[PDB]
C-alpha cells in the first residue's frame, strides 16, 4: 500500500542513501539527494516519492 | 479556460526524464558463444 | 542528399535552431573497460534557458528542453554523418583520441644505474 | 516553444524590493515569480483574469 | 519567532516549529535547509493551516549519540545490526570495524560506536 | 622490427619486446586485470591476467610476460577460466561488504569483473571472518577507507614514479600489509587528486564529492580546462543544474591522462559565491537591479563621461572565452580606443615580445616534443606550480632518458633534479656563456622554457634580448625540423588574447582612462584603476574585482558555455556546455553584443555561427580545432623579437621572484572555494608535511 | 478505516491471529520516542504540506562593496 | 476489412512527376470543396475563406520540393489528413491545431530585436 | 588601427607572399610604427590581408598573386 521509511532500534533513519530504490523504480517515482552529514555518516538529505506515478511493484 | 477547449502546447515537464542508460557496463558482458550449425551446413576445410 | 526533415514530423525549430554533436565516448578514467567506446553517439547541445531549473515545490529538476535525454548509437562515423545531414541537422563532429603505443618491459624496472640512481623503485 | 509574453524581461524587481528571477521557458510547468491575490476570482472577470495569470 | 518575508513583512510562527526536530534545533547537513529558510521561502501555502499535524519525526543524529559505546576486547569488532527475535535476515550487511586508533569507531551503516578495551 | 604471433586464432604483429597484454589489446582480445596501467610500471601483484601459453607449464601473467616469435596464446582455455574464478574468489574473501556505501558503485573494476569472470556464490563464512584495516588520515582532499583495498600497489607506483612524492608505500607482511604513510604523514603533491581516479576499488576516493552523487545518475560532458597553462581535457559530470566532478579524458599530447589538483577540486567554487543578477552601486552599498537598469546606467555613464578616445580601458583576465575577447575587442575598436590591455602587472604595454609571429609567445616545440629532449633549461618559472602536468612530463622524460636541467630564478623544489645558476640577469648571461652554450650547442633536441612571470617584469626585454641573441646565434636550438625557444603562459586566456591581438599600443599606455571595463580581470589592484573612473565588472562570481565596480554583470563560467580556448602549445579546443547559467547570468559575448546596441556600435554578428565567421576572420587557426601546425617563420621571428628590446631596456639587479604566492588560490573560482580555502592551510608547511 | 491503530489494522484484516495485547514482550518494537497516531486529515486543515527538504542548489552572492 | 472507408484511396505511388501533380490538384479541389462542411462540422468562430486560405497556405509550404518520392509521401499524408477531416473523426480541439495564430493574441512583448530576445534570454 | 594577414604554410599559392613576409616585415614596422601587424598561418587558407582603420572599419583583399612588388602594390592599395 503506502510507503514508509523505517528506523533502527534506538532510532536511526536506516537510509544510507545507496540510490538502489531510485535505480530500480520502473516508473521513476523515487528522487533522492544525498549528502554526508556532520557525523560523517552517509544519509539522505532529500528523499521523495511521487505517489501519483507510483505503481506498487 | 479562455478558449474553453483543450490546447496543444510545446512540451514542458515538472520533473525531467532521467535515463540511467548512461552508466551501463564497461566490460562486454557475454562471450561470442558456441555454434549449433550442423557439420552438414558449413564449408569444408581443405585437406 | 535527400531532405527528410519535412516528412519526419519533427518541427522546424529543431532543424533550424538546435546544433547536435557526433562523438565517440571516451574511455573512462575510472575503470579499465572499453566497451562503451565503440558506437558513435549523437547528442544535442543544450539550450541555456530551456535546459533545467529547480522546482518551486520540492526541487525537482524541471525542463523544457525535450531532446535532453535522447541519444543515438551508430556503428560508423559516416553512418552518423549521413543520418545527421539526411535529417537536416547542424552538427559538430568530435574526433576520438586513442592511446599512443609505448613498449613496456617488466625488466625495465631494474636496469643498471651507471651514474646517479636518480630514482628508487618500490614494487 | 513557449515564451513569457506577459513579461518585458526575465529578471524583474518589484518596488517593495523583492528580486524575481523567472525560470524556464513560458507555459504551464514554469514560474514567473510574482505572487498575486485576486479577490472575487469566482467572478466573471476574475475567472478569465487568473486564467491568464496562472497560465 | 519572526522571519522577514522578502518584503520587510515579518511573519510569526511559534518557536516549537523552527526546530528541525524536537530533538535538535540546528541542522545536521550543510544543505539541510533550516526551518526558518523553508518558512521564509513558501508560507503562501501554510496559511489557514495547522502546524500541529505536520510530521515532526524525531531526528536520529541525537538518538544515536545517547546510545552507549560498546567495548570489545579483541582487535576487530563485528556488526550486522540485526534483531534476534525476528525470523529472517534483517539489519544491514555484516561489516568488521578496526578498533585501534584512540577513540570510538562507528559503524557506517548503523552508527553504533565500538571501542577496544 | 616487429613480431607476428597468434592470439585466439587471430594473427597479430607488434613491436618487439612488448608485453603480452599489449599484444592482447592490439588483437582486440579482452583480458581482465587489476594492477596494470598504461602510464605506470609493470607489477605482477593481482594475478588476474593469467593466460594459456603454449610451451609453458603454468598460466603466465600476461602483463609481465614478454612477446616472443612463434607464440600461440589462448585465453578461452578451461584452465584460464578456472584460474580467473580462483583468483577472483581469493580477492573477494577479505573485501568488505561496503557496496551500498562505497563511492564506486557503478564504477568498480572489481565489481564489474566479478560478474564477467568470477564465481557466482561465496564460500567465505568463517566465524573469525575478514580482517579489518585502520583508517588512515592522509589529507583534506582524499578520503581514505582502507578496508576495501586490494593491494594493487598502483597508487604507490604512481606517487613513486610520476608525482615525485615518495611518501606512499607498503608497510608490513601478510594481511598486515598496509598502503599509507607509516607515520600518519600528510601527502602533498601538485596532482594528489589523481590517485583517487587510479585506485580500482573505492579505497582512495573524493572528499568534497564524498557521498553526493552516483555514476548512473550523472550526465557526462567533454570540455576543456581553464585555470591551467596546458588546457587539459576533463569530463564534467552533472546532475544537471549542479556540477559534481571533473575527471580526465585521455589525450596523449596535452595532459597524458593526468590532470591538475587545482583543475580538479575547483568545482566547489563553481557554485558557492556566484553572480546571478546585475548590481548597481548606490554609494557604499550595492543594490541588485534590472537588465535595462544596469545596461542603461552604462549607456548614461558613457554619455556623461564621454571618453572620445584612448580613455575607454577594457582589460580582460585569467579565464575568458576567445569569443568574448572578440566581442570586447570589436566593441572597443568600433568605439575608437585601443586601450585594450591584459590583466597582469606590466600589462599596460606591449609584452616585450611580438604579437607578430605567433611563435614568439607559444610553446613552440610540441608538448609531445618534450619527451624527445636532451638537455633543457628554464628561466624565471616554476613548472611544478604552473602547468603541473608539464612537471610530470619533465620528470617522466628525465626518468627514462639522459636529461640535463638547470634553472634561472628562485630556488625551486622540483620533483626532479635541477642545477642552480643564479638570481640575476648577469647570472643568466654568465651561465649562457660559460657551460650551457656548450651544452645546448652539443645537444640534439634541447629546448629553453621561458616563464611568463618574467614577461610581467619591467626588465623583460633584457631577458628576451639575451635569449634571442643566443637562439639566433646557436643553430642547434633553432633549425628546420624542430624549434627550441619555448614559453609558458599562466592563464588559458593569454595565448588566445595574443592570437587575437588583444594588447595595447604605445600611445594607449600613456593616458589615464575615464571608463574601465573588467572582463574577468580579477588581479587588478586598487591603484591600477583611477578613482574618477566608471568601472564595470563582467564576471561569473564575486571577487576582489567585483568589489571595485560601479556595475557588475553576471556571466557564464566555463562549464555553462561552449567556448574556444587556446593553450601554450597553440591548440584551439572547444568546451561543451554542461549546464546552464544559474539565476540570471548570460553568455559573455552576448552581453557585450547587447551593450553595444545601447552605445553607437552595431556589431556585425548576432548569432553563434557569425561569431565563428568573425573568429575565422581574425585567424583561421581558431576554427581549425585541436590541430597543431609548424612554423616556417621560426628564423624570422627570433630576429624580429631581438631587434625591439635591443638596448631599449637596461637589466636591473632586482632578484627574480616567485610568480604565484600560493598554488591553490590564484583566480576567481579557486579563491571562492572552501576546498581550496581549507586546502591551502593544510598544504602549508606543517609537521604533517615536513619530510624530516 | 483510518482511525484504527496500526497493530490492530493488520488484525482486523485477518493478517495475524494474536491481537496486539496478546503478543509478548519480544514482538513489541523498541522505541526511544513517544507515539502519537495521526489518522488522516484530508479536507481537514491539518492536511499534509509538501516542501523542499533542501536549500536551493546554487548559491547567490552576498553584495559586498568596496570604496577604492 | 474488405470494404474500406468512404473517402478512401488505395495508396499508390507515381513514377511520373506530372501524374502526381494531377493528383495534388485534385486533392486541392477536394479540400476546398469540403471547406464549408468543415466550418459547419467543427463549429468554428470565423468564416470559410480562412479555412480556404489555410488550405492554400499549407500547400504553398511544400511547393519547391523536388524529389518525387518525398512528394509521394507528402501526398499520402495529405490525403490521410483529408480523410480524417471530412469523416468527422478529428474533433474541434485538433481541427483548431491548424489555427494557433488566430484564436487569441498571446500577449505583449513579442521579442523581435536581439535585445528584447536578450532581456528574457529567448524565454 | 592595425593590419593582419593569413597564409597557408605549405607552398600552395602563398610562396610570393611568404618571401614578402621574410624580407618586408622590418620595413613595414617603421613604415607604420602606430600600426600593429598580425601574421597568421593555417594549411587551408587563401592568402588574404585585412586592415582595420579607426572606429572599427576594416576591409580585405585577396592575394591571388605571383610577385612581391604585386603584394607590395596590393597593400599600398589597401592602406589608402
Ligand atoms: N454588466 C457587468 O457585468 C458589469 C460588472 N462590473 C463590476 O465588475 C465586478 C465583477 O463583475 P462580474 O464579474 O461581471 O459579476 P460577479 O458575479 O462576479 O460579482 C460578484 C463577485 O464578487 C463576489 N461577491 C459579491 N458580493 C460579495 C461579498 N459580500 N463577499 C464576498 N464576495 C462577494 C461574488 O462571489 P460569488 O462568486 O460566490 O457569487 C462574485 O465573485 C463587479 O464589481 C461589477 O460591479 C463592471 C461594469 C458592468
Ligand atoms: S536509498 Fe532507497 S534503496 Fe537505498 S537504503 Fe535508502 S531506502 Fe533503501
Ligand atoms: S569498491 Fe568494493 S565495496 Fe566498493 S562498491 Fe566496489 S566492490 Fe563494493
Ligand atoms: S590505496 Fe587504492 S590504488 Fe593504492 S594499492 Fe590500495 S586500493 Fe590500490
Ligand atoms: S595486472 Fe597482470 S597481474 Fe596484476
Ligand atoms: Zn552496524
Amino acid at each position: 500500500g503506502e510507503h514508509a521509511l523505517r528506523r533502527y532500534p534506538s532510532g536511526e533513519e536506516r537510509c544510507i542513501a545507496c540510490k538502489l530504490c531510485e535505480a530500480i523504480c520502473p516508473a521513476l517515482a523515487i528522487t533522492i539527494d544525498a549528502e554526508e552529514r556532520i557525523d560523517g555518516s552517509r544519509r539522505t538529505t532529500k528523499y521523495d516519492i511521487d505517489m501519483t506515478k507510483c505503481i506498487y511493484c | 479556460e479562455e478558449k474553453r477547449r483543450v490546447v496543444y502546447e510545446p512540451l514542458e515537464l515538472t520533473q525531467a526524464f532521467r535515463n540511467f542508460s548512461a552508466g551501463s557496463t564497461a566490460w562486454e558482458p557475454v562471450g561470442p558463444g558456441r555454434d549449433d550449425r550442423p557439420d552438414s551446413f558449413k564449408l569444408p576445410t581443405p585437406k | 542528399v535527400p531532405a527528410h526533415e519535412i516528412v519526419s514530423g519533427a518541427p522546424a525549430e529543431l532543424s533550424r535552431n538546435r546544433v547536435v554533436r557526433i562523438y565517440q565516448q571516451a574511455k573512462p578514467a575510472t575503470q579499465s573497460g572499453e566497451y562503451g567506446t565503440f558506437a558513435w553517439r549523437l547528442d544535442w547541445d543544450i539550450v541555456d534557458v530551456a535546459n533545467r531549473w529547480e522546482n518551486d515545490l520540492i526541487g525537482w529538476q524541471s525542463s523544457g528542453d525535450y531532446m535532453q535525454a535522447t541519444q543515438m548509437k551508430f556503428t560508423s562515423k559516416e553512418s552518423a554523418i549521413k543520418f545527421a545531414n539526411k535529417q537536416g541537422w547542424d552538427f559538430y563532429i568530435q574526433e576520438p583520441h586513442h592511446r599512443k603505443f609505448r613498449v613496456k618491459q617488466y625488466a625495465n624496472n631494474f636496469v643498471h644505474s651507471y651514474g646517479k640512481l636518480k630514482h628508487i623503485r618500490t614494487k | 516553444m513557449n515564451s513569457f509574453e506577459n513579461l518585458a524581461q526575465d529578471v524583474n524587481i518589484t518596488r517593495s524590493g523583492k528580486t524575481l528571477i523567472a525560470k524556464g521557458t513560458g507555459g504551464r510547468s514554469s514560474r514567473t515569480g510574482y505572487t498575486a491575490t485576486v479577490f472575487g476570482a469566482n467572478g466573471f472577470l476574475g475567472s478569465y483574469l487568473t486564467a491568464k495569470l496562472a497560465k | 519567532k519572526s522571519i522577514i518575508s522578502y518584503n520587510g513583512n515579518t511573519i510569526e510562527i511559534p518557536e516549537e516549529y523552527t526546530k528541525q526536530a524536537p530533538n535538535r534545533d540546528s541542522t545536521w547537513a550543510p544543505a539541510q535547509a533550516s526551518k526558518t529558510e523553508i518558512y521564509k521561502n513558501n508560507m503562501v501555502r501554510f496559511e489557514q493551516k495547522d502546524l500541529s499535524k505536520q510530521p515532526m519525526p524525531y531526528a536520529g543524529i541525537e538518538l544515536i549519540a545517547q546510545q552507549p559505546v560498546r567495548f570489545v576486547h579483541g582487535n576487530t569488532a563485528v556488526c550486522d545490526g540485526a534483531n534476534h527475535n525476528g525470523p529472517g535476515a534483517q539489519g544491514h550487511p555484516k561489516i568488521f570495524i578496526n578498533v585501534d586508533a584512540p577513540g570510538s569507531h562507528a559503524c557506517q551503516y548503523c552508527g553504533t560506536r565500538y571501542e577496544k578495551e | 622490427a616487429e613480431i607476428e604471433l597468434t592470439i585466439d586464432g587471430h594473427k597479430v604483429s607488434i613491436e618487439a619486446g612488448s608485453a603480452l597484454i599489449q599484444a592482447c589489446e592490439k588483437a582486440g582480445v579482452t583480458v581482465p586485470r587489476y594492477c596494470y596501467h598504461d602510464k605506470l610500471a609493470i607489477a605482477g601483484n593481482c594475478r588476474m591476467c593469467l593466460v594459456d601459453v603454449e610451451r609453458a607449464p603454468k598460466p603466465v601473467a600476461s602483463c609481465a610476460y614478454p612477446v616472443a616469435p612463434g607464440m600461440v596464446v589462448r585465453t578461452d582455455t578451461e584452465r584460464v577460466k578456472q584460474a580467473r574464478e580462483n583468483v577472483m574468489e581469493m580477492m573477494l574473501q577479505n573485501h568488505p561488504l561496503d557496496c551500498p556505501v562505497c563511492d564506486q558503485g557503478g564504477e568498480c573494476d572489481l565489481q564489474d569483473q566479478s560478474m564477467r569472470y568470477g564465481r557466482d556464490r561465496g564460500r567465505f563464512t568463517e566465524i573469525t571472518g575478514k580482517r579489518s584495516t585502520e583508517d588512515k588520515n592522509i589529507g583534506p582532499l582524499v578520503k581514505t577507507s582502507m578496508n576495501r583495498c586490494i593491494h594493487c600497489t598502483r597508487c604507490v607506483r604512481f606517487a613513486n614514479d610520476i608525482a615525485g612524492a615518495p611518501e606512499l608505500g607498503s608497510s608490513g607482511r601478510g594481511n598486515d600489509m598496509q598502503i599509507g604513510t607509516y607515520l600518519e604523514k600528510n601527502l602533498n603533491t601538485e596532482l594528489s587528486g589523481n590517485v583517487i581516479d587510479l585506485c580500482p576499488v573505492g579505497a582512495l576516493t573524493n572528499k568534497p564529492y564524498a557521498f553526493r552523487a552516483r555514476p548512473w545518475e550523472l550526465k557526462k560532458t567533454e570540455s576543456i580546462d581553464v585555470m591551467d597553462a596546458v588546457g587539459s581535457n576533463i569530463r564534467i559530470d552533472s546532475k544537471g543544474v549542479e556540477v559534481m566532478r571533473v575527471i580526465p579524458r585521455v589525450h596523449e599530447d596535452v595532459n597524458e591522462e593526468w590532470i591538475n589538483d587545482k583543475s580538479r577540486f575547483a568545482c566547489d567554487g563553481l557554485k558557492t559565491q556566484r553572480l546571478t543578477t546585475p548590481l548597481i552601486r548606490v554609494g557604499d552599498k550595492f543594490v541588485n537591479a534590472t537588465w535595462d537598469d544596469a545596461l542603461s546606467t552604462i549607456a548614461k555613464a558613457y554619455q556623461q563621461k564621454a571618453p572620445k578616445g584612448d580613455e575607454f580601458k577594457a582589460v580582460a583576465g585569467a579565464l575568458v572565452e576567445v569569443e568574448s575577447m572578440v566581442a570586447l575587442k570589436d566593441m572597443t575598436n568600433a568605439l575608437g580606443s585601443e586601450n585594450t590591455t591584459t590583466d597582469t602587472p606590466n600589462g599596460n604595454s606591449a609584452p616585450a615580445h611580438g604579437i607578430t609571429f605567433r611563435s614568439n609567445y607559444l610553446f613552440n616545440s610540441s608538448i609531445a616534443g618534450i619527451e624527445d629532449a636532451d638537455a633543457i633549461l628554464l628561466v624565471g618559472t616554476n613548472p611544478r606550480r604552473e602547468a603541473a602536468v608539464m612537471n610530470a612530463r619533465i620528470r617522466k622524460a628525465w626518468l627514462r632518458q639522459e636529461l640535463e636541467i638547470a634553472s634561472v630564478g628562485p630556488t625551486l623544489d622540483a620533483t626532479f633534479d635541477v642545477a642552480e645558476l643564479g638570481n640575476t640577469h648577469a647570472d643568466l648571461e654568465k651561465a649562457l656563456s660559460g657551460e650551457f652554450g656548450e651544452v645546448l650547442k652539443n645537444a640534439k633536441n634541447p629546448l629553453i622554457i621561458v616563464g611568463s612571470g618574467i614577461t610581467d617584469r619591467e626588465d623583460a626585454g633584457a631577458f628576451f634580448n639575451t635569449i634571442g641573441k643566443f637562439v639566433e646565434s646557436t643553430p642547434s636550438v633553432l633549425n628546420e625540423n624542430w624549434n627550441g625557444y619555448n614559453v609558458l603562459q599562466r592563464s588559458a586566456s593569454r595565448a588566445g588574447a595574443y592570437d587575437i591581438g588583444f594588447t595595447p599600443s604605445d600611445e594607449a599606455s600613456k593616458t589615464t582612462p575615464k571608463m574601465v571595463w573588467l572582463l574577468g580581470a580579477d588581479e587588478v589592484a586598487a591603484s591600477d584603476i583611477p578613482a574618477d573612473a566608471f568601472v564595470v565588472y563582467q564576471g561569473h562570481n564575486g571577487d576582489v574585482g567585483a568589489q571595485f565596480a560601479d556595475v557588475v554583470l553576471p556571466g557564464a563560467a566555463y562549464t555553462e558555455k561552449a567556448g574556444t580556448y587556446v593553450n601554450t602549445e597553440g591548440r584551439s579546443q572547444i568546451s561543451r556546455a554542461a549546464t546552464g547559467p544559474p539565476g540570471g547570468a548570460r553568455e559573455d559575448w552576448k552581453i557585450l553584443r547587447a551593450v553595444s546596441e545601447y552605445l553607437g556600435v552595431a556589431l556585425p554578428y548576432e548569432d553563434a555561427y557569425e561569431v565563428r565567421d568573425r573568429l575565422a576572420e581574425i585567424s583561421p587557426s581558431l576554427v581549425r580545432y585541436d590541430l597543431v601546425e609548424p612554423t616556417v617563420f621560426g628564423d624570422v621571428a627570433v630576429q624580429h623579437s631581438l631587434v625591439g628590446p635591443n638596448g631599449s631596456v637596461t637589466p636591473s639587479s632586482a632578484p627574480l621572484t616567485e610568480t604565484i604566492e600560493n598554488f591553490y588560490m590564484t583566480d576567481s573560482i579557486s579563491r571562492s572555494s572552501p576546498t581550496m580555502a581549507k586546502s591551502s592551510i593544510a598544504f602549508n608547511k606543517d609537521n604533517k608535511k615536513n619530510q624530516a | 478505516m483510518s482511525q484504527v491503530e496500526p497493530g490492530w489494522h493488520f488484525w482486523l484484516g485477518y493478517g495475524v491471529d494474536t491481537a496486539p495485547c496478546n503478543t509478548p514482550k519480544e514482538k513489541l518494537p523498541i522505541r526511544a520516542y513517544p507515539y502519537k497516531f495521526q489518522p488522516n486529515y484530508t479536507g481537514t486543515p491539518g492536511a499534509f504540506v509538501t516542501y523542499n527538504t533542501l536549500k536551493p542548489k546554487i548559491s547567490a552572492w552576498e553584495p559586498v562593496t568596496k570604496q577604492r | 476489412a474488405i470494404i474500406a472507408t468512404a473517402f478512401a484511396e488505395t495508396v499508390k505511388f507515381s513514377g511520373s512527376k506530372q501524374e502526381l501533380q494531377k493528383r495534388t490538384l485534385a486533392l486541392y479541389r477536394q479540400f476546398l470543396r469540403g471547406a464549408p462542411t468543415f466550418a459547419d462540422l467543427y463549429e468554428v468562430q470565423f468564416s470559410i475563406p480562412t479555412i480556404r486560405t489555410k488550405i492554400r497556405q499549407e500547400f504553398e509550404r511544400h511547393r519547391f520540393v523536388d524529389d518525387l518520392s518525398i512528394q509521394n509521401v507528402l501526398y499520402a499524408k495529405g490525403h490521410m489528413e483529408y480523410q480524417e477531416c471530412i469523416n468527422a473523426w478529428k474533433q474541434q480541439a485538433q481541427f483548431l491545431k491548424y489555427f494557433p495564430e488566430e484564436d487569441d493574441i498571446q500577449g505583449r512583448h513579442q521579442p523581435s530585436n536581439f535585445v528584447d530576445k536578450f532581456l528574457k534570454n529567448r524565454a | 588601427r592595425e593590419i593582419r594577414f593569413h597564409l597557408c604554410q605549405n607552398g600552395s599559392s602563398s610562396a610570393p607572399l611568404r618571401q614578402f613576409v621574410k624580407n618586408q616585415i622590418g620595413a613595414f614596422q617603421k613604415a607604420n610604427p602606430s600600426t600593429k601587424v598580425l601574421v597568421r598561418e593555417a594549411n587551408g587558407v587563401k592568402p588574404i590581408v585585412f586592415a582595420r582603420f579607426d572606429h572599427g572599419h576594416e576591409s580585405k583583399i585577396g592575394l591571388d598573386v605571383s610577385s612581391e612588388k604585386e603584394v607590395a602594390e596590393r597593400v599600398k592599395s589597401l592602406i589608402e
